[PDB]
């Protein structure tokens, strides 16, 4: 039975290289414009994480199932890293400062699916393409720091990082591996 | 995305501006004036006190106080002064609505930073601020990321080395030879030939002498005997008042001083001896790099061969096996608030400001955590 | 200073 | 045919490759580092702990720990960031798709090697592993089905005999004594000299020096007469900060502690006394092959003018009628990984795996029943 | 000391 | 080790 895709495509919806400009409810800065409804694509994103890490097959149907692939393998990433904090307030920071880092894009070395993403064709949609993924981590950091830590104990609950070994189709954004 | 403010306000002059520029915007020298006499004529204003440029434009009729002394605030109203001055006239911008990265030397009195985040929060309302060594701002804005820093201001002198970003705080050296002692003794060997100078508005005059004459020897004793030999070296100044001094011996005395403490009393070794001294106390396997990454900066090591000088010294002093480089970039006069621009237009900053919430919840002791 | 030196 | 990873990783440097080849595809010393100072400069990227040649670079501002120590592994933390530095870093290849054959010296606790299985198959998910002793893949390396190896690595020196395959498992000696204890020995000495090397990341200068100046002298008193009488001994090594130090005595008094320990305070036997005993455990029907059949191994036995040593060592230990030959190659340091990839390369090893899903149904104790 | 700290 | 030596 198929993966779970996001169902947020729209004729009238944005392109930015082959990926859907997706509105998000957020307050960092970014080229995305902001959302009225109660579930953007990185709400969407978290909510199939959990279920979209065992299937073993996702055949990419529109852009929208591109950008969640892209959240869905950043949330990998932001995993990786809540498993060592101990503190909410930590956590937040170390977000950030992710969310900041700058990650391969579309035609780079080291972005795992260069062949089923098209680059940007000029330097402009380089830029919006950037500024667009860096906004996308900041807020998928800040919404899933307050998912992993729970308010018992104050640290990452166990229920979200045994999903540190789990890999989106065995790719990631950082290393093979590393 | 709005602009953060960065106030060098190193002893001697003040340097202010914007977060993201090139070059400081307000540089004016950090002196407060004050009438000692009576006004006698009504209608022309007469104000309490003139602050920065004001004061050395009526340098005539004023008193100078300066508020740092060897990097440390021992006056706080001038200092608070001094502080809105920049804020409202020489920048034109209220504090509320920007951060504010001050620097300050190593090893002061903790004393010092408390009393300026507390001033900084309670009197200005300021958002956020950060409190920076001024060697670390060197080493930014000389783009490396690896080296020493030699920085020699108005007040105090320090070298601080760093390795791949990990400084090491058991080897930072402090001397507090710097410009203003060098002004003394300039104005103490100046009377062997006759001219005296005593009131603080002709300090003025003689560290413009100082910053216009003087120049460094590379060798002191050669230098000395070729100016006992004949007059090749005498320069002519012209005092604002209209009379002629001619100096030849002293030019390259006064800053030589900075090598040989001696002459003003002081036991401490030279600046070139400091900083080999700050080398030698690193790991040995991070010698070598110091070495090929000597950095220089602040006012006082603008003169004329200072970076030869030092060379010579450090190469007659290191094993002949290694190299040995003094980068001096032309604008290290202002290479520190370079950095200090570099250090708040990073994107991986803000999260290290201190920000009002944290000063209302812990007090000013939070400087002490939140800053190196 | 407080000690030492002046300052 | 498949490819499968033969990772030696004794004590001292790790040396992994594949197996087919005929030498390891990385070879990096096993130490992981950790900043011992503040970060000041950030943006520039900083990591918490490096490992293997990034942390020998960078050893001045970080405190080297080996995790094996005496061929035990004391810190399984570090021991699992080496090994993933040697799969995804240094070989670049996906562990969870290749055979592991991993070495450990004889008469360790199991727990080593239980540890060692639970790592590869629950972190790593290898599909199949194999621990093999290192003195038998030495043999492997050296093409002969009989003889006595002498391993002595960098933290654990043992003999192994072997004869037409049947080893004795009941004349197995083993001596904690190696490279390591050296190494410090040499640190220990040098002090009288006048030189001291006394933190973590200067052992590192003290192993280069003993690795390149050190040997072996053939007749020790005859030698420290010698040196003792004329400086025609004495070697000058270069620290990496310009220093030059000058060694004599010491070259050949630190591995001469490999053939009397009763220079670091130990009771045991030497390294000759040791394989000469190892010897006299077996029948008496096989020793003349062993004599014969004598090999060294290890990065211990590099030293110039050891197997002279050994030989004459040997000889007056042995009746006047045997035949004593020190097989020494100059591949000793890379031997027992050389014997490691001809082992995992044959046909009938594929019958000898721990097989993934054999462990997934009994724990770590089928190590102790698949692998002597 | 010669080499390694001073004295 | 456990007992004797110190690994
Ligand atoms: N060209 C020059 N030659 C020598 N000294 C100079 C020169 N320019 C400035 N100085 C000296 O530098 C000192 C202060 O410079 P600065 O780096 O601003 O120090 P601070 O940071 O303490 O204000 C002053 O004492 C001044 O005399
Ligand atoms: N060619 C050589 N000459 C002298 N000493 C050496 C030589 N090669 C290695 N050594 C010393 O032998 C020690 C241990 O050998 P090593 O091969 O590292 O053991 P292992 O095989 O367990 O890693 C090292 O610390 C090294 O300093
Ligand atoms: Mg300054
Ligand atoms: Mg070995």
């Amino acid at each position: 039975m198929p993966a779970y895709h996001s169902s947020l495509m729209d004729p009238d919806t944005k392109l930015i290289g082959n990926m859907a400009l997706l509105p998000i409810r957020s307050q960092f800065k970014g080229p995305a414009p902001r959302e009225t409804k109660d579930t953007d694509i990185v709400d969407e994103a978290i909510y199939y994480f959990k279920a979209n890490v065992f299937f073993k097959n996702y055949e990419i149907k529109n852009e929208a199932d591109r950008t969640l692939i892209y959240i869905t393998l950043y949330i990998s990433e932001c995993l990786k890293k809540l498993q060592k904090c101990n503190s909410k307030s930590q956590g937040e920071k170390e977000m950030y400062t992710l969310g900041i880092t700058n990650f391969p894009i579309p035609g780079e070395p080291g972005f795992p699916l260069n062949a089923i993403y098209a680059k940007p064709a000029n330097k402009q949609e380089d830029e919006v393409m950037r500024a667009y993924l860096q906004q996308l981590r900041q807020e998928t950091g800040l919404r899933l720091c307050e998912k992993v830590f729970d308010p018992q104990n104050d640290k990452p609950s166990k229920w979200w990082t045994c999903f540190v070994k789990r890999q989106f189709m065995n790719k990631s954004l950082s290393g093979p591996g590393q | 995305d709005i602009a953060a403010l960065v106030v060098d306000n190193g002893s001697g002059m003040c340097k202010a501006g914007f977060a993201g520029d090139d070059a400081p915007r307000a540089v004016f020298p950090s002196i407060v004036g004050r009438p000692r006499h009576q006004g006698v004529m009504v209608g022309m204003g007469q104000k309490d006190s003139y602050v920065g440029d004001e004061a050395q434009s009526k340098r005539g009729i004023l008193t100078l106080k300066y508020p740092i002394e060897h990097g440390i605030v021992t006056n706080w109203d001038d200092m608070e002064k001094i502080w809105h001055h920049t804020f409202y006239n020489e920048l034109r911008v209220a504090p509320e609505e920007h951060p504010v990265l001050l620097t300050e030397a190593p090893l002061n009195p903790k004393a010092n930073r408390e009393k300026m985040t507390q001033i900084m929060f309670e009197t200005f309302n300021t958002p956020a601020m950060y409190v920076a060594i001024q060697a670390v701002l060197s080493l930014y804005a000389s783009g490396r990321t690896t080296g020493i820093v030699m920085d020699s201001g108005d007040g105090v002198t320090h070298t601080v080395p760093i390795y791949e970003g990990y400084a090491l705080p058991h080897a930072i050296l402090r001397l507090d030879l710097a410009g203003r002692d060098l002004t003394d003794y300039l104005m103490k060997i100046l009377t062997e030939r006759g001219y005296s100078f005593t009131t603080t508005a002709e300090r003025e005059i003689v560290r413009d002498i100082k910053e216009k004459l003087c120049y460094v020897a590379l060798d002191f004793e050669q230098e000395m005997a070729t100016a006992a030999s004949s007059s090749s070296l005498e320069k002519s100044y012209e005092l604002p008042d209209g009379q002629v001094i001619t100096i030849g011996n002293e030019r390259f005395r006064c800053p030589e001083a900075l090598f040989q403490p001696s002459f003003l009393g002081m036991e401490s070794c030279g600046i070139h001896e400091t900083t080999f001294n700050s080398i030698m106390k690193c790991d040995v396997d991070i010698r070598k790099d110091l070495y090929a990454n000597t950095v220089l900066s602040g006012g006082t090591t603008m003169y004329p061969g200072i970076a030869d000088r030092m060379q010579k010294e450090i190469t007659a002093l290191a094993p002949s096996t290694m190299k040995i480089k003094i980068i001096a970039p032309p604008e290290r006069k202002y290479s520190v608030w370079i950095g200090g621009s570099i250090l708040a237009s990073l994107s991986t900053f803000q999260q290290m400001w201190i920000s009002k919430q944290e000063y209302d919840e812990s007090g000013p002791s939070i400087v002490h955590r939140k800053c190196f | 200073w407080x000690a030492x030196c002046p300052a």
